[PDB]
């Protein structure tokens, strides 16, 4: 099926208390791969999954180089931020930025992204034709013009559909057994009386890859939305992700509910009955 | 700018059986800024071999942080995650559930 | 592979 590559980096003004803290994580698809952290000693893009370690060093060098200058050219990015709100330099903020390229099955382009958000808020991205920025705001407007002057948008367009993209298949081999793998949910349901009247039915799913899954509670056959708990989908710590979904149910009634499981891993859906 | 309080899940990952070896997950997500602090508790008191993931965010630009530790659970035990976070009056404790 | 971030200046 399709894969993505990703980076996000969040960089956060620490006033009084020195240089700005720089974090970068890069994933493909929903496994992480390598992070590098400014206030780290060892001062390097470190390993985050086991196929990346079949790297040379001139690999570690060369992203170590780029990812140190992109945290200072957020360093100064917050400076200017600040300048262009006229914001005091008492106050903390943050600066996040993503950037990737997904593929197809056949491994070639499907889609790719650059954007940033300040303070949390939406400040410039690269349309997805990758010819062209959207400011979010007059100051954002400032930037968007540096950038076509200078063409960031070309050279972006570039990298995005050569250099990452190359990269993504070539990373997609070295671990082909952690990345192309598809690990189906453990499901299973429990049962928790609340009153002597009302109970709890949950309805599980584990040890599943990749993240996103579908669980529904159906009464008689036909939807239900009504007194249905559903958290949100959890790292295990292994590589893998847990979800649940909870009704609410009169005693007695448990039998006409049945769960409904979607995932790429199954062959066919699940239907779990009490 | 908007702050975003976090949704919190403390959890294992694997179905408790007492007295085996676990891993302990308390799950921070949907929250910002990125400035967070989380314990686990072994019977009220501070667990001090925890570890964390890598800082990173959703669509939405909102952070997220796994913290877990190794243990191992019994019928007496109780645990807890323990969050404080700028959107928080005052630390937030969330019991471990082992079915939530 | 990091990207090639010389031009993102503000």
């Amino acid at each position: 099926g399709s894969h993505s590559m990703r980076y996000f980096s969040t960089s956060v003004s620490r006033p009084g208390r020195g240089e700005p803290r720089f974090i970068a994580v890069g994933y493909v698809d929903d496994t992480q791969f390598v992070r590098f952290d400014s206030d780290a000693a060892s001062q390097r893009m470190e390993p985050r999954a086991p196929w990346i370690e079949q790297e040379g060093p001139e690999y570690w060098d060369e992203e170590t180089g780029k990812v140190k200058a992109h945290s200072q050219t957020d360093r100064e990015n917050l400076r200017i931020a600040l300048r262009y709100y006229n914001q005091s330099e008492a106050g903390s903020h943050t600066l996040q930025m993503m950037f990737g390229c997904d593929v197809g099955s056949d491994g070639r382009f499907l889609r790719g992204y650059h954007q940033y958000a300040y303070d949390g808020k939406d400040y410039i991205a690269l349309k997805e034709d990758l010819r062209s920025w959207t400011a979010a705001d007059m100051a954002a407007q400032i930037t968007k013009r540096k950038w076509e002057a200078a063409h960031v948008a070309e050279q972006q367009r570039a990298y995005l559909e050569g250099t990452c993209v190359d990269g993504l298949r070539r990373y997609l081999e070295n671990g082909k057994e952690t990345l192309q793998r598809t690990d189906p949910p453990k499901t299973h349901m429990t049962h928790h009386p609340i009153s002597d009247h009302e109970a709890t039915l949950r309805c599980w799913a584990l040890g599943f890859y990749p993240a996103e899954i579908t669980l529904t509670w159906q009464r008689d056959g036909e939807d239900q939305t009504q007194d249905t708990e559903l958290v949100e989908t959890r790292p295990a710590g292994d590589g893998t992700f847990q979800k649940w979904a909870a009704v609410v149910v009169p005693s007695g009634e448990e039998q006409r509910y049945t769960c409904h499981v979607q995932h790429e891993g199954l062959p066919k859906p699940l239907t779990l009955r009490w | 700018m908007i702050q975003r309080t976090p949704k919190i899940q403390v959890y294992s990952r694997h179905p408790a059986e007492n007295g085996k070896s676990n891993f302990l997950n308390c799950y921070v997500s949907g929250f910002h800024p990125s400035d967070i602090e989380v314990d686990l508790l072994k019977n009220g008191e501070r667990i001090e071999k925890v570890e964390h993931s890598d800082l990173s965010f959703s669509k939405d630009w909102s952070f997220y942080l796994l913290y877990y530790t190794e243990f191992t659970p019994t019928e007496k035990d109780e645990y807890a995650c323990r969050v404080n976070h700028v959107t928080l009056s005052q630390p937030k404790i969330v019991k471990w559930d082992r079915d939530m | 592979r990091y990207p090639l971030t010389l031009g993102w200046c503000f």
